[PDB]
């Protein structure tokens, strides 16, 4: 009976951990995807501010 | 000399209920517990199975056990439901799910102490406890698993008392589930150590008898239990009624069990019923030694008798039974071991069972009972070599060596029967 309790508890333990593991890795992965998406768009805005600044130097000619 | 009765599980409680119905009728006790009989011979040994309660009421010395309340509620509502002591109903709620492990280790262990409490209260009220009898099946979980657990616990508190059982052996022709060979093999190993007498009631034989001999196309468990209750009545007649036989459980065991492990008996009954023609003494003796009247699906001509006991009921020529009993000896003299002289016993009870002028009960300790254990062992190994359906058991904490050990012990039991079957003087 002690063994039976031991197995039921371990099955619950392994399940609780593996689930928590999966849904921490998934949170990390989705955040890393959107973080890269925004950083790409923010890098676009730099090139946009640079294009505006390059027009401003030649109109001073 | 009081006996304490225990019935566990679905099968155990139903055949147990019929039993109390039958002997209650024979002793003149009505469903309410009042005596309305004609002869004082009915009461001289009523104390063996009944307590005398206030109001000149007689109450069976029986304990009813199960892990689910279903069958026990049916019993409390049945014909003789109100005769049992209400505090002797001990039940759980979950059940055993036809799992030996649940009855023996997990679910049954939770309830076993409560059952032993009722045993003590019944035993403390015994002038001189003679022993215990258990009714149960070996194929389920409660009667099989918890039943053997109870036996182990009883031998602990009452180590010097006789423990006998009426055990129903499983058969594929009458099967509720597939793990029945597992449960039976685990139970038998317990019975080999912790019982003095086990009457092997084989459902295969009860079905073949109802179908082939009695010509019943669709036998129900009720039809099989009619045979079982009649036999148990016949087996217990030597204690329940007052002949000049001073029969005690230990004395009977001493006379029938030459070796401690070989205590598995073949029951038999005659005539087989479900007519009015008076049966003759030659017919009673010839039928009771016939394979068609045996409750264990084994051929007595495929083995040899260690001991035999024949019980006759009714008013007949005690001389004629002896002549016919001595006659049958010659017709099967090769099938009786010659190294146990005068190993055939005969008893007579003047009181017949209900609606039968003459009957006969047969109790044989034959090495042919080995055929039954081989059958169960084969069904066991067919699954175990592939580890089929084991998860049901390993999930309850059992290791696989417990299955291997139980298997080896039953094969040992088979081999022990074989050495004495070939032994000669
Ligand atoms: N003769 C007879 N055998 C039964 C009956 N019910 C069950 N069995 C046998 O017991 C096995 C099933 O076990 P079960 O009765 O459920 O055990 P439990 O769980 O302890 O009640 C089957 O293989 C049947 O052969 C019955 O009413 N009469
Ligand atoms: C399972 O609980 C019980 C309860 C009651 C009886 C028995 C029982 C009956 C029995 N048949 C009659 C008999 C047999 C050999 C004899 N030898 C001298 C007298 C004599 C009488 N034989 C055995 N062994 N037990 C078992
Ligand atoms: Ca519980
Ligand atoms: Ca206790
Ligand atoms: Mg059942």
């Amino acid at each position: 009976i002690q063994k039976a309790i031991e197995e039921n508890n371990n099955f619950i333990k392994m399940a609780k951990e593996k689930l928590a593991q999966k849904m921490e890795s998934n949170k990390e992965n989705r955040e890393a995807h959107l973080a890269a998406m925004l950083e790409r768009l923010q890098e676009k805005d730099k090139h946009a501010e640079e294009v505006r600044k390059n027009k401003e130097l030649k109109e001073e000619a | 000399r009081e006996i304490v009765h225990i019935q566990a599980g679905q099968c155990g409680n139903q055949i147990g209920a019929k039993f109390w119905e039958v002997i209650s009728d024979e002793h003149g006790i009505d469903p309410t517990g009042s005596y309305h009989g004609d002869s004082d011979l009915q009461l001289e040994r009523i104390n063996v199975y009944y307590n005398e309660a206030a109001g000149n009421k007689y109450v069976p010395r029986a304990i009813l056990v199960d892990l689910e309340p279903g069958t026990m509620d049916s019993v409390r509502s049945g014909p003789f439901g109100q005769i049992f002591r209400p505090d002797n109903f001990v039940f759980g709620q979950s059940g055993a799910g036809n799992n030996w492990a649940k009855g023996h280790y997990t679910e049954g262990a939770e309830l076993v102490d409560s059952v032993l409490d009722v045993v003590r209260k019944e035993s403390e009220s015994c002038d001189c406890l003679q022993g215990f009898q258990l009714t149960h099946s070996l194929g389920g979980g409660t009667g099989s698993g918890m039943g053997t657990l109870l036996i182990s616990k009883i031998r602990e508190e009452y180590p010097d008392r006789i423990m006998n059982t009426f055990s129903v052996v499983p058969s594929p022709k009458v099967s509720d589930t597939v793990v029945e060979p597992y449960n039976a093999t685990l139970s038998v190993h317990q019975l080999v150590e912790n019982t003095d007498e086990t009457y092997c009631i084989d459902n295969e034989a009860l079905y073949d008898i109802c179908f082939r001999t009695l010509k019943l196309t669709t036998p129900t468990y009720g039809d099989l239990n009619h045979l079982v209750s009649a036999t148990m009545s016949g087996v217990t007649t030597c204690l329940r009624f007052p002949g000049q036989l001073n029969a005690d459980l230990r004395k009977l065991a001493v006379n029938m069990v030459p070796f401690p492990r070989l205590h598995f008996f073949m029951p038999g009954f005659a005539p087989l019923t479900s007519q009015y023609r008076a049966l003759t003494v030659p017919e009673l003796t010839q039928q009771m030694f016939d394979a068609k009247n045996m409750m264990a699906a084994c051929d007595p001509r495929h083995g040899r008798y260690l001991t035999v006991a024949a019980v006759f009921r009714g008013r007949m020529s005690m001389k004629e039974v002896d002549e016919q009993m001595l006659n049958v000896q010659n017709k099967n003299s090769s099938y009786f071991v010659e190294w146990i002289p005068n190993n055939v016993k005969t008893a007579v009870c003047d009181i017949p069972p209900r609606g039968l002028k003459m009957s006969a009960t047969f109790i044989g300790n034959s090495t042919a009972i080995q055929e039954l254990f081989k059958r169960i062992s084969e069904q066991f190994t067919a699954m175990f070599r592939r580890k089929a359906f084991l998860h049901w058991y390993t999930g309850e904490g059992m290791d696989e060596m417990e299955f291997t050990e139980a298997e080896s012990n039953m094969n040992d039991l088979v081999s022990e029967y074989q050495q004495y079957q070939d032994a000669t003087a």
